[PDB]
RNA sequence: CGAUGUCGGCUCAUCACAUCCUGGGGCUGAAGUAGGUCCCAAGGGUAUGGCUGUUCGCCAUUUAAAGUGGUACGCGAGCUGGGUUUAGAACGUCGUGAGACAGUUCGGUCCCUAUCUGCCGUGGGCGCUGGAGAACUGAGGGGGGCUGCUCCUAGUACGAGAGGACCGGAGUGGACGCAUCACUGGUGUUCGGGUUGUCAUGCCAAUGGCACUGCCCGGUAGCUAAAUGCGGAAGAGAUAAGUGCUGAAAGCAUCUAAGCACGAAACUUGCCCCGAGAUGAGUUCUCCCUGACCCUUUAAGGGUCCUGAAGGAACGUUGAAGACGACGACGUUGAUAGGCCGGGUGUGUAAGCGCAGCGAUGCGUUGAGCUAACCGGUACUAAUGAACCGUGAGGCUUAACCU
RNA sequence: AAUUCCUUGUCGGGUAAGUUCCGACCUGCACGAAUGGCGUAAUGAUGGCCAGGCUGUCUCCACCCGAGACUCAGUGAAAU
RNA sequence: ACACAGGUGGUCAGGUAGAGAAUACCAAGGCGCUUGAGAGAACUCGGGUGAAGGAACUAGGCAAAAUGGUGCCGUAACUUC
RNA sequence: AGGACCGAACCGACUAAUGUUGAAAAAUUAGCGGAUGACUUGUGGCUGGGGGUGAAAGGCCAAUCAAACCGGGAGAUAGCU
């Protein structure tokens, strides 16, 4: 459930640390975004060195949210903080190499099979 | 009614522990993937249980890897296999939501004898 | 096709070998019987009307008893109607089963709504209010504007505004039935159908599925 | 908020037609004491179906 | 809206709405029976008579619920040692409601709400 | 001119079609893909932000699309007052000055209970020509119609390659709506606890009052959406542009004059709702009244008496029905509410006692005590014997079976 | 610039985007030296802008307790 | 002009907290403010709470939320010290 | 020591919501500024319509201001309704 203006933790090894989400994308008057949907952020407060800078304007994925997401049986799995992975504008798949934290289960498909290698929790 | 609760007794299980807030609790969920179903852990802390006969729940909670999880259960569902209590403690409360904004050494739960 | 009535008493859950927690409600149905068949050349069109449930005998009035004991049935409590079509041998001494259900995947429920009162025009037709701030001062929550200047200089007909919510009959359609029950006199149909627990609902084969 | 004529009696009597406050449909007598109380009520007695309340 | 709900509002708040039915409640158990409006006394009866459930089975610690529920002293005597064996056999409804008629400045619908034991 | 408040936003729309999307056909300097351009088509849908007082505009970024217009450049007896607009003040510039200047910054009171037409809801009287209890047929009306993408066919055809479909199928999502609360949560000043400050219940303990529930932590049923079920259809008919078949006028070509066939989200239906105050007032299976008379109104008329039944109104208990009406259940043959026992659910070891200790406090009886609406139960309390209204074969004409 | 019409002049930071803001250029329509120039520590219920904290301001409004508005009883206006 | 949520100078100063005539509860003392009884709608005034996000609202953080006391360590450019 | 600071009395009145035939013909509730000084306040006396008074807005001078209130010329005059 990730709207516009949302400030979100990233993930993976690649740099930036606090993004800002500026749109959601895939059908018109979106307002929600949870797992497996692909956001557009710019990238606020990187490392001192990275492979993106301050100020870039590239896509990305949700993969951690606080409302949780909702299995078949009712149960809910809720996180502790909003968190998202970076990606590539013209190849959908990302920019870093490795991905802390665990991700959840409901994200697994073939445009999104790299990042359920590299996460230490398939949760 | 008793045209629910003829229904709500064929539905439920008879093979679940007994447990108490603040607690450690070993939960084998089965998972599907492929082909193959195979079992999976999960442990923590409860924090919250809810008693609704057949619609009854409750909440693990850990720090897996930084990002803090909490899950919510079915009790009697068929998605967990079994539960086990690891090491019981005394919380004199039932709702421990103070367990949300707070890490590490000062977010314990003492032990439990008896 | 024929339909049967219910009663919704409360809603539950089935689950599944899976995990899959399905939504579900229990509408009680005991056996229906046929009070009255019409025809063209009786009535004007071909149809059933029936009668289930149990009323007292002195508050059941001598216009319905008398319709009663001209068929020979018990005391029941409604009359409903449900339209027909060709290709059916029907009387009316004899009751409809239960099991009338036990071949179909989809079927349809209509019935009575909710009452809520007087309802507002944020709460019925989905205005959304204006600012709680910013100098805006007793105007939060009306409807606003409603009508041009002077051409046409009125309000039109057809218009939306505040009013009775609901409370009215409504229809859900193709829903999922997953089971009866020939012991306790049930039907498990999957979702929400309409009305309160406590009201009788018109269940029937689905129009379209 | 302001009219623009003066109505008539006519129209004045047209809205004060439904005013029909009607009286007691009947009263309703005792059987010990037998007077004409309200239907469910007491009498100004103390009396209600047989008892001397106070 | 006000579905399934329960409880009467009776125009005053919630802080007057246990303050008055404290002075109902240690008048009705002292004289039995009194005259008052009659949605004041339909709303009085769970009230008075679950203090009089719990009245039924004498303990101590039931002598410090009471004045929790009343704080008069002579009322949980009295409570205690006359109201509580004279309905020692019955499942409840310890009261009486009894229309009279109305009232003079206000057009108030009175009603006499009393015990079932006076003779 | 004895006054119709003016630009732009917010909230609600409705029609127009010179049509932005989506639907069907012809041309191309159209291989496919994507396009060019007119012709038919208005059912449905139409961006969230930065900037200035701004419609526009520029820019960042989506989507199938970010249409064009009238409606007092819609809408201040519905709402901001920033713009231009009153009184103050200043800068540029002009005049010697008083002060001006589509030049500019700064601060600057937006009044009203609806009489009537109108519109959304809820109702009483009467008519429907014997009177009452119900269920319905439906002439008309009214909401509803949207679209993305991935996968099969198929990496087929086309194409040198590069690329890459028609036509049909299977799945999943957003915007908009209908419900309901079992699951996830929200509120839960009526249900448990902790806690400060102070005064009283004689006092220690124990409980209650007040300071926004004093501050908080939890929370039942209900109400709710972010919570999850369903919808938009498929089909039939005649149709707009267009392609036809047969074929004269005009012995030949000719969709047209005779006739015959196809054709799309527009049309009528099909889906659903209130629907006999449709005066063209209906259809429809049921239950009740089968007494005497005199008076001039000589019969469709007025009155005295046993008659007062069907059934409804009123009164009390009330509700997942409700502004008041109205709709629904129960009325001693009966669970309609409040009570009560057994349970559930919520909070979290009550007070009292004995031990430990300097004391705060823990430990035992103890998952104990209290418990709002909640599911199945109990006649102890409340729902009174009656009385009140509705009557006694239905008017006339004409047609048809029958004694 | 509180004075600049052509104008959102021109460039650079600030923002994904900045007709306002801060820093420079001078082609100043029409600043300028006691109707004063430029500058400045503190101060202002002052003009303009960005940032952290905070949340119904808002996407999106849901529930709750009170004084009104609806019913019954007494008194009983006003604009037109 | 009203038995008016308006205004009008001096004198006295109790407890338990408290820096104190602030504030919270009180005793001495005074009043319940001259219309009520009900039901628990739209809407409006005055308020308490809120899942995910946290100024996207708008002319503008307007309103609201938040900070908030005593003791100790510590404290930048700039300057008329 | 202060035309010092935080802050009740006291004086003033910056913003927003109530209300604009309201409790008031300018107030009330939550916030605000000054608060040993160029302050605030009870009493008395002084100034006067082309004149008074003004830390300057044409402000204020008995709910009246670019020339007050009352009586007189005055039944001022009016090509205008
Ligand atoms: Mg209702
Ligand atoms: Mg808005
Ligand atoms: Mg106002
Ligand atoms: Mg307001
Ligand atoms: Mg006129
Ligand atoms: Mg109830
Ligand atoms: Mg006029
Ligand atoms: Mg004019
Ligand atoms: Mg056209
Ligand atoms: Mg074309
Ligand atoms: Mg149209
Ligand atoms: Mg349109
Ligand atoms: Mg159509
Ligand atoms: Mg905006
Ligand atoms: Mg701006
Ligand atoms: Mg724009
Ligand atoms: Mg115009
Ligand atoms: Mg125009
Ligand atoms: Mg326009
Ligand atoms: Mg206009
Ligand atoms: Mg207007
Ligand atoms: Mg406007
Ligand atoms: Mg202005
Ligand atoms: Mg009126
Ligand atoms: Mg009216
Ligand atoms: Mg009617
Ligand atoms: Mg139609
Ligand atoms: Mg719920
Ligand atoms: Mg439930
Ligand atoms: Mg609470
Ligand atoms: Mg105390
Ligand atoms: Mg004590
Ligand atoms: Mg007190
Ligand atoms: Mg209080
Ligand atoms: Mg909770
Ligand atoms: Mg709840
Ligand atoms: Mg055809
Ligand atoms: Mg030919
Ligand atoms: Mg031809
Ligand atoms: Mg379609
Ligand atoms: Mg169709
Ligand atoms: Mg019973
Ligand atoms: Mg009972
Ligand atoms: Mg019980
Ligand atoms: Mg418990
Ligand atoms: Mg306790
Ligand atoms: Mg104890
Ligand atoms: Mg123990
Ligand atoms: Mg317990
Ligand atoms: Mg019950
Ligand atoms: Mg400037
Ligand atoms: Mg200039
Ligand atoms: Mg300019
Ligand atoms: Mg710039
Ligand atoms: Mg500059
Ligand atoms: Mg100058
Ligand atoms: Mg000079
Ligand atoms: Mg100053
Ligand atoms: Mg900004
Ligand atoms: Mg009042
Ligand atoms: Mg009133
Ligand atoms: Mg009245
Ligand atoms: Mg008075
Ligand atoms: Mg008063
Ligand atoms: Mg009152
Ligand atoms: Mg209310
Ligand atoms: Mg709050
Ligand atoms: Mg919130
Ligand atoms: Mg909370
Ligand atoms: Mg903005
Ligand atoms: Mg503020
Ligand atoms: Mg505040
Ligand atoms: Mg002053
Ligand atoms: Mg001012
Ligand atoms: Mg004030
Ligand atoms: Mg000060
Ligand atoms: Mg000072
Ligand atoms: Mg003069
Ligand atoms: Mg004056
Ligand atoms: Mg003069
Ligand atoms: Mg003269
Ligand atoms: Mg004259
Ligand atoms: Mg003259």
């Amino acid at each position: 459930m990730i709207q516009e203006q949302t400030m979100l933790n990233v993930a993976d090894n690649s740099g930036a640390r606090r993004v800002m989400c500026i749109k959601v994308l895939g059908g018109s008057h979106r307002r929600y975004a949870g797992v497996g949907d692909i956001i557009k952020i710019t990238i606020k407060e990187a490392i001192p060195r990275g492979k993106v800078k301050k100020g870039d304007v590239l896509k990305a994925v949700v993969v951690r949210t606080k409302k949780g997401v909702r299995r078949p049986d009712g149960s809910v799995i809720r996180f502790d903080g909003n968190a998202c992975v970076l990606l590539n504008n013209n190849s959908e798949q990302p920019i870093g190499t490795r991905i802390f934290g665990p991700v959840t289960r409901e994200l697994r498909s073939e445009k999104f099979m790299k990042i359920i290698s590299l996460a230490p929790e398939v949760l | 009614s008793n045209i629910i609760k003829q229904l709500e007794q064929e539905q439920m299980k008879q093979d679940v522990p007994s447990f108490r807030p603040g607690d450690t609790v070993e939960v084998k969920v089965w998972v599907v993937e492929g082909s193959k179903k195979r079992l999976q852990a999960f442990e923590g802390v409860v924090i919250a249980i809810r008693n609704r006969g057949l619609h009854s729940a409750f909440t693990v909670r850990k720090i897996s890897n930084g990002e803090g999880v909490e899950r919510v259960f079915q009790t009697h569902s068929p998605v967990v296999d079994s539960i086990s209590v690891k090491r019981r403690g005394a919380v004199r409360k039932a709702k421990l939501y103070y367990l949300r904004e707070r890490t590490g050494k000062a977010a314990r739960i003492k032990e439990r004898l008896n | 096709m024929i339909g049967l009535v219910g009663k919704k008493v409360g809603m539950t859950r089935i689950f599944t070998e899976d995990g899959v927690s399905i939504p579900v409600t229990v509408i009680e149905v005991e056996a229906n019987r046929v009070t009255q068949v019409k025809d063209l050349a009786n009535d004007g069109y071909r149809a059933i009307q029936v009668t289930t449930g149990a009323k007292k005998a002195n508050r059941v009035t001598k216009p319905e008893a008398g319709h009663f004991a001209k068929a020979g049935v018990e005391a029941g409590r409604g009359l409903w109607e449900f339209r027909l079509a060709e290709g059916e041998e029907f009387t009316v001494g004899q009751s409809i089963s239960v099991e009338l259900f036990a071949d179909v995947k989809k079927v349809d429920v209509t019935g009575t709504s909710k009452g809520k009162g007087f309802a507002g025009t944020v709460k019925r037709w989905n205005f959304r209010t204006q600012d709680a701030t910013h100098g805006n001062s007793l105007s939060h929550r009306v409807p606003g504007s409603i009508g041009q200047n002077q051409t046409p200089g009125k309000v039109f007909k057809g218009k939306k505004m505040a009013g009775q919510m609901g409370n009215e009959r409504v229809t859900v359609q193709s829903l999922d039935v997953v089971r009866v029950d020939a012991e306790r006199n049930l039907l498990l149909v999957k979702g929400a159908v309409p009305g309160a627990t406590g009201s009788d609902l018109i269940v029937k084969p689905a129009v379209k599925a | 908020a302001v009219q623009q004529n003066k109505p008539t009696r006519s129209k004045r009597g047209m809205r004060r037609s439904h005013d029909a406050l009607t009286a007691v449909t009947s009263l309703s007598v005792d059987k010990t004491s037998g007077e004409k109380h309200l239907r469910h009520h007491i009498t100004a007695d103390g009396y209600y179906r047989g008892r001397k309340v106070i | 809206m006000r579905h399934r709900k329960s409880g009467r509002q009776l125009n005053r708040n919630s802080s007057h709405r246990q303050a008055m039915f404290r002075n109902m409640a240690g008048s009705l158990v002292r004289h039995e029976i009194i005259k008052t409006t009659l949605p004041k006394a339909k709303e009085l009866r769970r009230v008075v008579e679950p203090l009089i459930t719990l009245a039924k089975t004498d303990s101590v610690a039931n002598r410090r619920l009471a004045f929790a529920r009343t704080r008069d002293n002579e009322i949980v005597a009295k409570l205690f040692n006359e109201l509580g064996p004279r309905f020692a056999s019955r499942a409840g409804g310890y009261t009486r409601i009894l229309k009279c008629g109305f009232r003079a400045g206000d057009n108030a619908p009175m009603a006499y709400i009393e015990l079932v034991d006076r003779s």
